[PDB]
RNA sequence: UCGGAGUACAAAAAACCCUCCGAGUGAUUUUAAUCUAGACAAACCAGUCAAAAUAAUCACUUAUUGAUCCAAAAU
């Protein structure tokens, strides 16, 4: 039962990998050009 | 810090040649650079000492702008070591005769 | 090191030994390389290795290891299972 | 290295002077 | 038994070609104070003069082993303005053919930085990829 | 060493074979109260057998 | 200023690092790493 | 202690009085260049080139040539020159150019190379696979005659052999066909020679191929000493190198020692050394062209020992020497524990009384 | 392996097929184990890999799947080498 | 206690209530992995490189640090 519940843990948590993955890389993506912007805007 | 192999020194794949704080000797043929600036046997064999022709990489830029300012006639030296392998390769041999 | 027991007149272990070394059949002593479980993070992912490794203790130690240990943890072992009975002879050894 | 005929090769910044 | 059953026990292959070839042989690792990466059995080396593009195939030995060159009558008198793209482009094309000739499908090039970017050796490149040579030199075995 | 045993017609295999007869040829020690559990076989003369 | 210690936690399993962050917090702590388990790049998330 | 430089000390030549009047390589490149220059000299202390099997350095070549085709300098310049003047001169050229469209006539490209130049880099190509040292020893040829061999694929197809490159057995099964340009006064041997591969004798070659006074072009009217047998590399290595020679010779020569019997399979049979039968008709045969092939073991070959020979088949491995581990130590200091198993002898519990 | 009843004609061509390699010029298949000193593991050893080679071969299921990490020096070679046979005459 | 220079002029080492400079950490992103030949260094303890085998930079850069035991934590 053990052993069951570790690989249904993997399943789940693979499923979730590329969702989680690209939803921070957008995050952080969306971050660097919202500091980019504040600095261009705050240059000017 | 200092010259761990010389000159005609037979070594095997590993042994440390030499370590130092800047760079005074630089890795030439078969001699490997650790991050701590040492130099040290990447094949079995001679140590030999030479030096050669400094041509640093232009991803370098103090090295770059060395080059840069020099007179037009002259060129950069610095001394390397190397290992020159002694075992071959390899051998050839007949496994099964079918 | 107690070399005369008082009740039995027998010679006495350190048990302090025994909890951190283990000894071989051949006579080699190993132990844990220090600080392994200490600061981690602090630590280059290549000295962490060199911590979490077993090694060898040489002679010095190992005599000195002998004397505080008694005859029964150099006797010979032969337990189920054993990690370390692949190890305990010593193989090629020309000297 | 002073002992031999060679010392002095890599030297160079009386080559560029940048002070 | 037969008198040529005779084999005997360790085989002399005596052509250097060979292990190259097998990829078993020795690279040279090293230098990496210095520049370019000497590691290669073979290399591509592009000499651009004001004049003529001449560009080499290399041996760590020195040795030039194949090359094309824009001196040599054959392609100088085929098309016009030495120094051209088009040239470039030429002679790459002259080596690629030349190279599976040769036989030799790798060798390792090494560009500058800046001159990476430049069209003349972008299309340089081209030449030798649809020539059917490839760069980047296949792995050593047991390093 | 088992080999070696019937061999020397110390055990005899004709009789059943336990620990007891194995001890009785002095081919091999055992003391309890050491944690031993009694004795174990391995292959070492497997293709001598 | 103070440097701390936190633990990061993988997505599948058990699977832990272990290290700090800056007190002024430039950059804050999320990372792609590597887990042992099913020998993958996940992303690592801060933990305590 | 100081010492004396031995001749020049490197960059000594220049000034340091006055630097900023000097010219400077403000250029990554230039530098490059002038280094390598520097590079390529004879310095007097020890250098790369000096350890490193330059092979042999300078040699002075024992030259077995066909004497250099003789034409006119200032002719050719001034042809050269003025084919250019047309050339440049052509705007439709020069439109083909800016905008970046043209193409080369590679074939007419690969007459001229085989024309001018195009020898030498035979020449050095041999050089490189080392057909000199196997075959000549000592010597150096310039191949003056294009050379150019073949095998029928298929009804419609041709495997080429280009010196160096690569061809499977499954192609050499079958005669090549040849085509060089002569008039017939000419007598000609061509030869073809396995240069490695040779079992029991290190130093020595097979001939597979060997053909004998032939007139022209005439492929087939030429006399074979040796009918042709397939290349046969070993399984396991990889890669002989099977060359094509072609010697000029002016009076007929004819050599029963070097006869063999009409089928010809017995591998003692062909033994041969390119050196020594070239000692003997030397004064005749002048070495002319030259093409060769790299293979490789491959699966017909299989047949051949078994067909052919009367063979069993060899096959071979390659060897790396076992690591190099120390003299064990009777207490290994600050060792993982695995250091053990460096020293194994093999890996089984060996219960040495129990 | 032609005089081998024990497994069928499929089964018994089809092993000349991939293993041609180590058969021998008398019929003979012939199967190699090594390593541990007790040859009855070398006897276990070699009737598995001959029950691996009946598997394999028995499974027409048996794709052949091959790695480009070895061969793409092969492949490449091999159209390289395809390029030149590519000239077309009649010969012979 | 730790590190740079002199003292210690050229492999190493080398004292002084000797001469002079520093450290008890910042700054980031690219999160810098497992596993193992061979080595340096070294009384010990600690310290360093590292091929093949499987999937970290910049601030002179060198110093930025503490062993057992014992406690708190979870895997
Ligand atoms: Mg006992
Ligand atoms: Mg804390
Ligand atoms: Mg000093
Ligand atoms: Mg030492
Ligand atoms: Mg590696």
């Amino acid at each position: 039962q053990k052993r069951q519940a570790r690989e249904q843990l993997i399943e789940e948590c693979m499923a979730k990998m590329p969702q989680m993955i690209e939803n921070w890389r957008q995050q952080q993506q969306e971050r660097r050009x919202x500091x980019x912007x504040x600095x261009x805007x705050x240059x000017x | 810090f200092g010259i761990k192999k010389m000159e005609g020194h037979y070594v095997h794949a590993g042994n440390i040649l030499a370590t130092q704080r800047h760079f005074r000797w630089h890795p030439g043929a078969h001699v490997g650079l650790g991050k701590n600036k040492c130099l040290y046997a990447l094949e079995e064999g001679v140590v030999r000492y030479t030096k050669e022709v400094y041509v640093p990489n232009p991803s370098n830029s103090e090295a770059v702008d060395l080059v840069t300012r020099l007179p037009q006639g002259a060129v950069l030296y610095k001394t390397f070591v190397h290992v020159v392998p002694a075992k071959p390769e390899g051998t050839f041999k007949l496994v099964a005769m079918l | 090191v107690t070399y005369f027991s008082s009740r039995k007149g027998k010679r006495k272990t350190v048990k302090a030994v025994i909890y951190r070394f283990l000894r071989l059949h051949s006579g080699l002593w190993l132990r844990r390389k220090a600080g392994y479980k200490k600061k981690l993070w602090k630590k280059t992912a290549a000295r962490k290795r060199r911590l979490r490794e077993f090694v060898f203790c040489n002679k010095t130690q190992s005599k000195l290891l002998d004397k505080m240990t008694t005859s029964f943890w150099k006797r010979r072992n032969w337990y189920a299972d054993d990690p370390y009975q692949k190890y305990q002879d010593r193989t090629n050894l020309k000297v | 290295y002073r002992s031999k005929p060679t010392h002095g090769i890599g030297r160079y910044k009386h080559l560029v002077k940048a002070q | 038994p037969v008198e040529n059953e005779a084999v005997a026990p360790e085989f002399t292959n005596r052509n250097p070609r060979n292990l190259e070839l097998l990829a078993v042989a020795r690279k040279e690792r090293g230098w990496g104070t210095v520049w370019p990466s000497r590691e290669f059995w073979h290399r591509l080396r592009v000499i651009r003069t004001q004049h003529h593009i001449e560009a080499l195939v290399e041996h760590r030995n020195g040795q030039v082993v194949v090359s094309a060159s824009t001196r040599e009558w054959a392609i100088k008198k085929h098309l016009y303005s030495t120094r051209n793209v088009v040239a470039c482009e030429s002679v790459g094309r002259v080596l690629a053919e030349r190279c599976l000739e040769a036989g030799i499908n790798f060798m390792v090039y090494h560009p500058t930085p800046w001159e990476a970017a430049s069209d003349s050796i972008k299309r340089l490149q081209h030449a030798m990829t649809e020539g059917g040579v490839v760069l980047r030199e296949p792995r050593r075995i047991y390093e | 060493r088992l080999q070696y045993l019937i061999d020397l017609g110390r055990v005899d295999p004709t009789q059943p074979i336990d620990l007891t007869q194995l001890v009785n040829g002095r081919g091999v020690t055992i003391q309890p109260s050491k944690r031993d559990y009694g004795v174990q076989l391995v292959e070492e003369g497997a293709d001598t057998f | 200023s103070k440097t701390i210690l936190v633990k990061m936690m993988s997505q599948a399993g058990t699977g832990f690092s272990f290290n700090t962050k800056r007190s002024r917090l430039r950059e804050k702590l999320t990372l792609l790493h590597y887990d042992p388990v099913v020998k993958k790049k996940v992303l690592f998330v801060e933990q305590k | 202690r100081r010492a004396a430089p031995l001749g020049p000390m490197p960059n000594e030549d220049i000034d340091v009085s006055d630097l900023e009047r000097l010219k400077k390589y403000r250029s990554f490149d230039r530098y490059r260049r002038r280094a390598e220059q520097e590079a390529r000299k004879p310095h007097w202390w020890r250098t790369y080139r000096e350890h490193f099997g330059e092979e042999s350095g300078p040699k002075d070549r024992v030259d077995i040539g066909l004497p250099p085709p003789k034409v006119s300098r200032t002719q050719q310049l001034l042809e050269r020159k003025q084919a250019l003047r047309e050339l440049r001169a052509n705007v439709e050229e020069e439109r083909a150019a800016r905008l970046q469209t043209a193409r080369i006539p590679l074939e007419a490209v690969r007459a001229e190379w085989e024309r001018t130049c195009g020898p030498y880099h035979k020449q050095r190509l041999a050089e490189y696979c080392g057909l000199y040292r196997d075959l000549f020893h000592g010597a150096t040829f310039v191949p003056r005659v294009p050379l150019h061999v073949a095998y029928a694929v298929g009804e419609d197809d041709l495997m080429p052999v280009y010196h160096g490159n690569e061809v499977t057995p499954t192609e050499a099964a079958q005669a090549p066909e040849v085509t060089y340009e002569a008039d017939e006064g000419s007598l000609w041997t061509l030869l073809l020679t396995n240069l490695d591969g040779h079992l029991l004798e290190p130093d020595a070659e097979y001939v597979h191929w060997l053909v004998t006074n032939i007139p022209g072009n005439r492929v087939t009217e030429g006399q074979e000493t040796c009918p042709y047998l397939p290349p046969f590399p070993a399984r396991g290595s990889g890669f002989h190198r099977f060359a094509f020679l072609l010697f000029k010779q002016d009076k007929r020569i004819d050599f029963s020692g070097d006869t063999r019997p009409s089928p010809c399979y017995q591998l003692a049979q062909r033994t041969f050394h390119t050196f020594d039968f070239y000692k003997k008709h030397q004064d005749a045969m002048t070495p002319a062209g030259l093409a060769f092939f790299q293979c490789r073991w491959d699966d017909s070959v299989t047949r051949v020992f078994h067909q052919l020979l009367d063979m069993r088949e060899p096959v071979f491995e390659f060897v790396r020497p076992p690591p190099y581990h120390p003299k064990q130590k009777r207490f290994p200091h600050r060792q993982p524990l695995r250091y053990l198993d460096r020293y194994r002898d093999s890996h089984e519990p060996t219960y040495g009384i129990y | 392996l032609a005089s081998a009843d024990w497994i069928a004609e499929p089964v018994r061509l089809k092993l000349a097929v991939k293993h041609k390699n180590r058969i021998n010029r008398s019929g003979e298949l012939i199967l190699t184990s090594e390593c541990s000193r007790y040859q009855f593991r070398n006897l276990a050893d070699c009737l598995q890999k001959l029950r691996d080679m009946i598997a394999e071969a028995s499974q027409p299921x048996x794709x052949x799947x091959x790695x480009x990490x070895x061969l793409r020096r092969s492949r490449i070679e091999n159209m390289n080498r395809e390029r030149l046979r590519k000239k077309r005459i009649s010969s012979a």
